[PDB]
């Protein structure tokens, strides 16, 4: 049962880090992205650089 | 010789099964793929292909592929024979209908004829444990039509089903009311007991005992899972008192239209909080009783107890039992019916609970009781003003209407649950004469 | 395995779906020249959804896009994800609608559809098992009303057991961008009544709402308007595509949501949207989940649910979550809201869970609601329609092109009672 | 065999169990940790016992409000204790009786007493209850009113036993105090089968005079408080030559139904630097008890007239050395007994020295606890009388009792009921005439 | 656990606020940034009464600052507590106050009185046990009067039995602020009997007798005014957030300093105030704290307790301190003066010990006061309200914002309704 509750304690602890990892990873991945970076090169239209995608 | 052929049908069952077969894998030994790593208990459950390869005695179908599709290319590719594991091309939509009369009997065919395979390598057919959920499509349907198509064919053999009653609150579901009514109509005469456990007890149970504060299945099924390898734990391993799977129905379902044992495990307790329990066969059973450690939340105090099935395991001297059955007796809160005077089948295997990478501790006693309280008429009760609640207006009933079920089977479907709480009223009251 | 077909039509549509494949092909791995290039193997367990086969490993999205006129076939073409659509699918006319439903639908619209409908065969019957179709469109304006509600039509009476959802980008009274299109919505409704099974009601306004009020952009444009648009387009139809607990598809939800057949009007929502300098400060869990889902400021609609019952609500999660945790939070919100959800219907929230969350996410969540609320929608529309039809305003382009004073006095009559029984319903 | 379970009722209380469990593990040689160390029924009374002797306390540590209880599962005892056995609301009586007893009771009553008849199902032989209160708090008032309510309906034939820290006549702590204690004692009681109280100002006097600690705290308080529960729960976990019982306490310090109401004072109180010089004789011991100054509830015994006293010796006590002791006592004036109490003395002799807690009190090896049943208490609770009818000539602070559920008319009777206490107190008084 | 929502109306709420947060993350260990550089396990054991937690360890209070004008509150997230609450509590208006009540209480107010309880149902949700509510306020001026007693009106009705403590500045007798501060505070001291649970009344003349002959300082600033403020502030809540003996938290301190539901008008006091030059000297001691606290030169509401008989008195001290002592001193300033206090309350005092005392200190006390004296307060704000408004002053503009002739004569009638019973009270 101890070597149980030490399992359960280090498998807690370890979740946690894992979660705030996740979140870290999931602010940056927001915030490096399209929609909350406005990128004026988002309208990098295929048929040129002088015009974009309207 | 005492073979147990399992049909798991349905998100619920098939998520229970995987929780079910692995605690049947570690404790007879064999491993994931299909091979004991370098005797004869594994024949209650699986098979031996005269080469090594031990495979699953089970059929587990959903209409759906999602879910039978990741035990496919999981960890348990192997153990089950491709067959076994049955699926359909479209869901059945939350509609007991499409689960018994359309997308459904389309599958009977090929499930009734694995089930037969599985059960012409079998000397000694113990029953049929059928897991499944009242609400909801294929946990419904397929189950009604499954337990009424084995009826004609298995006659009167014993078909325990293993389910998920509606809970009394949460309820992820918004038909849930209706299909719950209309399976315990189709199966009120083919089913022999139905063991119930619902998801909003066994969430209270992991978090004032097991100290999980956010339940997810996986914790749910596997506590379920412990209850099924005691209720087949007699059938593998020796014991004092031994108890078969076709003796649960002659000592817990009373009167004819009357079975719906609820489930409860006693040492449900968690290793922060075992190093400070004996937990010894009194202080268990006493725990099965206790309105908390239940798993169909319903006060039993609601109610009165009409037959018991303490089924326990470990180191559980016979004479403890004796003392602590007796206590509970001399007990007022735990009110027995006055025409169930003998009302406990106690049953004592020997192995102790296996501890499978999870959340349990290591107990080495445990015991699981099997209760048909008539306080199980509240449940049946507030089902039933769910189902008027909507069919008043007539809800949700284009969905089971334009499928192949004339509007009216939800009238008699009504009609035959109010003699089932009117009957759960009758076998309550105590003569006087 | 089960297949969605998916049409798009109008610019409107034409652009939405161009947004909606270039985040599904970036939640599945897909680059823009077509092949996959990923990390999870999850990702092509249930490719077969949207993308058809082709030789080289090349996975082709099945999409017809239909517009009337050839410039949104430079527009979508011009786009980032512009060579992985088929050309043959890809089809245009040399027309224009003009914002007029009568020029959708009765006209150059009617001639167009047969080759639109031949592309849907050439797409519906190269499957085994399809569930449904999925069209993009506007009400406002023309051809994504007019092709949109003939093509409805015609798909209906094709194919009767299989599921259309229909995403309407319906008009707004703040901003309009037409005069005509209170026509054209009142004419649209009558044809999305008795037809689809499940209509998201999509409004400019609070799509902008989000962008401005919850996500704090600076200069919010229809690519960011059509990935909020885009992100409940991928998350509603996700348990069908990736795994999870408690799957559910498109019938189980139109099961769980639609109590009758004309109450198929719904309000989405989508829940991750947090503003750039307030990312930081979040504490991101189911309950912060289940808040920013029930507020009235993440309603893609313009139709406020504190003036109307909910009749049902269905939440579709991705991530690893707790059940009991996301049980008792649509628990507590209906609990502590009760007035605002109907009483005839007990337990009226459907939880739906997939494990696998959108790539660059680690929690998401969508809302579908079907709502009293949406009362407000049909009726503003109704009072702009008898304002404009009372003095015959705009009309003698439609009776020119073929319509009828009684076939408007239907369409207004039909919408008018589509506005009765979410009265009835919401009055008990 | 012969066990009793401990309930720990408020802040008070559940400190109260931390000094009486501290000092049981170090008398018991429990270690912090529960498991004995390497080198067997003396702790089965108090303890359980499971699997590889991991004793856990016969306790539950009841507050309605949390962070007391945090101290307990956080510090140093933290193993020692079933972390199910300390319960926990989550929101404060706040100094009502009301509160303690109507509104935030039913919230953990269930729980409480589910726990109670947990352990009481390991129990063989239960001789009773110890309840660890103030007569202040909300919580040690009101919810232990309603535990002795629902006690006394189901384990009707057990003993009650009950250690008060009754409310000083001057200093208090709040304001509410003469609401709360009366309120409490008129439902006590008919329940509690005994009520030893023990005040706070009295042993700020004795932490002051005998124990030469100018700054005393609630450690040295309720840590002599300690020392008087194990030197009462004494004789039945050691072996003595009066083996006296917690049934046998009511017994001989309950004359009447209603007086229930027994002091405690303690002897060898004294203070390491002063003990080298003092013999500490029985006599000694049994003179320190009867001098109207350690009596341990402020008030004076010269006003009112002995029942009955429960002497319990501790030690190397010789037990005639102990009888030759008691005739002095008998034969002096300024200690007056009843006439109809001819016999007013119980002995009680165990071989066990009192056990040192490293701290202030000496390594001595004769003690006695003393309980006097006295009709000095009369004055403290006309005291108490006094004060009540002061607060409630114009109702001060009833809006926050009556607007919580209780009525108001609950005041009226226990009004009532505390004047025919008063009225029984006289009448047990004077002497006989007839 | 429990859990504590603080609100800040007006500029002086908002600054008050600022130093409040400042001392409490200087309190916890919390650095502007919002992580936790602490040294101690019970810092962190109870942050969870005032902060919410977020991702990464970044605590956050919860706090709704609430001005209907945007220009102190700018200066607040520019301040160096300033990038630690939440942009969405933070919410203004686009209008002025212009310090009228009406404009407060029956105009732009009510219309953003929605916002505001929108986000403190989030902050009252974002929990499960709530304690209640904590709002600083000026009494006199706009906003925080107006703005601040409709919000106060609205959470009361809401949640029915959660603390409602009110930090509130009272305009000073001798200087002035806002000229009609007697209106202001008439038409607000109305909703504060009906409405709130505790009152702290504080005053700025006392706080400047305290900073210029106790605290021997030369150029003070409203900064170390509003330090005093939060530093009763922070000692009323510290048995709440830190363990102790005999802890009281905010519902204990209201049962045991209302005798009656009218007198709940407390003056509060903070006494380990010595100056540079004298805390070298300093002999620091319970007894020294007690007359400290106990004397009428640190009063911090401008109404001398000579004057009038004590009704109930609080103390809650902090730091480590053997309870004898502290009993034995609050006998003895009972004993020494006799007729200070009222006779039908024995024992009229209250002790409470908080174990963790602030830290650059070793021993602290606190104080809060039921006095009768108050009175001299009331008395002359409403001679001020009766010889100003028997002229009709200033009354177009109260009356013309949604007022009438009557609205201020049940506020004066209630105000003297209180004056009443704290004269019957003082006088037996
Ligand atoms: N232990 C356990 N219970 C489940 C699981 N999935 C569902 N349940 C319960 O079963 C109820 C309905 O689920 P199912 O009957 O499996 O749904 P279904 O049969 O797959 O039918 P569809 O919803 O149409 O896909 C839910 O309300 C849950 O309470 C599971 O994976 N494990
Ligand atoms: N040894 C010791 N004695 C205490 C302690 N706390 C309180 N006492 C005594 O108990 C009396 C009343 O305190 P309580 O009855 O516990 O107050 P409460 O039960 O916590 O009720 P609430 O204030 O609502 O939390 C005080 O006057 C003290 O004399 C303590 O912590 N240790
Ligand atoms: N969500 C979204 N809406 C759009 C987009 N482009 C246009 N709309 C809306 O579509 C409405 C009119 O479209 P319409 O002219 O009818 O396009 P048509 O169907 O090709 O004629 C406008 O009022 C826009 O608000 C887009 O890219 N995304
Ligand atoms: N303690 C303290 N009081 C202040 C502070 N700033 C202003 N006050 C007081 O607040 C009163 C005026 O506040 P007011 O103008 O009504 O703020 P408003 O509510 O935004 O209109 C003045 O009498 C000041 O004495 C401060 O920083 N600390």
């Amino acid at each position: 049962n101890k070597n149980q509750a030490l399992e359960s304690a280090e498998k807690k602890r370890q979740e946690r880090k894992q979660e705030q990892e996740d979140n870290l990873a999931e602010i940056t991945n927001l915030l490096r992205g399209d929609l909350l970076s406005e990128d004026p090169q988002q309208a990098a239209s295929s048929f040129g650089p002088h015009r974009v995608v309207p | 010789q005492r073979e147990c052929i399992s049909v798991h049908v349905g998100q619920a069952g098939v998520q229970i099964g995987n929780a079910c077969w692995e605690l049947y894998c570690l404790e007879h030994g064999i491993q994931p793929d299909g091979q004991m790593p370098s005797d004869d208990s594994f024949n209650t459950f699986f098979s031996e292909t005269g080469a090594g390869k031990h495979v699953p005695r089970a059929v587990f179908v959903d209409l759906e592929p999602t879910v039978i599709d990741e035990v496919r290319t999981g960890t348990y590719r192997q153990l089950f024979h491709p067959e076994q594991l049955i699926t359909g091309k479209e869901d059945a939509a939350n509609n007991y209908a499409r689960g018994h009369y359309t997308i459904g009997k389309e599958l009977i065919d090929l499930v009734l004829d694995r089930i037969r395979k599985l059960a012409d390598q079998c000397t000694g057919l113990q029953g049929f444990l059928i897991f499944h959920s009242f609400g909801g499509g294929t946990g419904s349907g397929f189950t009604s039509l499954l337990m009424e198509r084995l009826s004609v064919d298995y006659g009167k053999k014993s078909k325990l089903e293993f389910s998920i009653y509606p809970a009394p609150q949460v309820s992820t579901a918004v038909v849930e009311p209706y299909n719950s009514i209309l399976t315990t109509h189709t199966t009120l005469e083919h089913s022999d007991c139905a063991f119930m456990v619902d998801n909003e007890a066994i969430y209270d149970i992991c978090r004032r005992n097991l100290d999980i504060e956010r339940p997810t299945y996986t914790n749910l099924n596997r506590l379920i899972s412990q209850i099924v390898s005691s209720i087949t734990a007699s059938l593998r391993f020796d014991g004092a008192l031994n108890v078969d799977l076709t003796e649960f129905q002659t000592n817990l379902v009373p009167y004819p239209r009357i079975h719906f044992p609820l489930a409860t495990y006693a040492p449900v307790i968690s290793a922060e909080k075992a190093y400070h329990e004996q937990l010894s066969v009194a202080e268990i059973t006493n725990a099965c009783f206790e309105p908390a450690n239940q798993m169909v939340k319903c006060d039993p105090r609601h109610g009165k107890y009409m037959a018991c099935c303490l089924l326990y395991r470990g180191d559980v001297v016979p004479k403890d039992v004796n003392a602590a059955i007796a206590a509970i007796k001399t007990k007022r809160s735990i009110q027995f019916v006055d025409w169930c005077p003998t009302g406990f089948k106690v049953g004592i295997n020997y192995q102790p609970p296996t501890v499978v990478p999870g959340d349990l501790a290591k107990v080495q006693r445990a015991v699981c009781m099997l209760s048909n309280t008539t306080a199980i008429a509240e449940a049946w009760a507030r089902l039933d003003h769910k189902f008027d609640l909507m069919y008043a207006k007539r809800a949700f009933v284009h969905w089971y209407v334009g499928e192949g079920m004339e509007e009216g089977e939800f009238s008699e479907a009504r009609e035959d649950m109010a003699a089932l709480e009117k009957d759960y009223e009758e076998v309550g009251m105590d003569s006087v004469e | 395995m089960r297949e969605i077909v998916h049409l798009q039509a109008g610019q409107c549509g034409n652009q939405i779906g161009a947004k909606f494949w270039e985040v599904i092909s970036d939640e599945h791995g897909i680059d823009p020249t077509g092949t996959y290039h990923g990390d999870s193997d999850l990702q092509l367990e249930r490719i077969n959804v949207y993308y058809n086969e082709a030789t080289g490993g090349k996975y082709v999205p099945r999409a017809v896009l239909v517009d009337l006129e050839p410039g949104t076939m430079d527009s979508v073409r011009s786009g980032p994800f512009g060579q992985i659509f088929r050309p043959d699918n890809f089809v245009f006319g040399q027309s224009g609608a003009g914002n007029n439903w009568a020029k959708g639908h009765y006209t150059e619209g009617a001639e167009l559809v047969d080759s639109v409908l031949d592309v849907v065969r050439k797409e519906a019957e190269s499957c085994d098992c399809l569930q449904g179709f999925q069209l993009t469109h506007s009400l406002g304006g023309g051809t994504g009303s007019g092709m949109g509600t003939l093509l409805i039509s015609k798909i209906r009476e094709e194919y009767p057991d299989r599921i259309m959802n229909t995403f309407s980008v319906v008009p707004s009274p703040k901003v309009s961008d037409t005069v005509v299109e209170p026509y054209n919505a009142t004419l649209s409704v009558h044809q999305l009544v008795e037809n689809t099974d499940e209509t998201y009601c999509i409004d400019n306004e609070a799509l902008y709402d989000i962008c401005f009020r919850t996500l704090k952009l600076t200069t919010p444009t229809y690519g960011d308007l059509n990935h909020l648009v885009s992100a409940t387009m991928s998350g509603v139809t996700t348990c069908l595509r990736f795994p999870g607990q408690l799957n559910a598809d498109l019938r189980k939800l139109a099961v769980n949501m639609v109590p009758f057949p004309r109450l198929h009007f719904f309000m989405p929502g989508f829940a991750p949207l947090t503003s750039r300098g307030s990312q930081q400060y979040r504490a991101l869990t189911v309950p912060e989940l289940t808040q920013q889902m029930f507020d009235a400021k993440n309603m893609m609609a313009a139709c406020d649910p504190r003036h109307g019952r909910y009749l049902t609500v269905a939440a579709v999660f991705r991530g690893r979550m707790s059940m009991k945790e996301v049980d008792e939070q649509m628990l507590n919100v209906q609990n502590k809201n009760s007035s605002y959800f109907v009483e005839w219907i007990p337990n009226n929230v459907k939880t739906a869970v997939c494990d696998i969350p959108p790539r660059g996410l680690k929690m998401s969540a969508t809302f579908i609601g079907n709502s009293t609320a949406i009362q407000e929608l049909f009726k503003r529309i109704s009072e702009q329609f008898t304002a404009m039809f009372r003095r015959k305003a705009f009309l003698h382009w439609y009776t020119g092109e073929g319509m009828d004073e009684m076939e408007f006095t239907e369409a207004e009559s039909n919408m008018n009672d589509l506005g009765n029984p979410v009265v009835t319903r919401g009055a008990c």
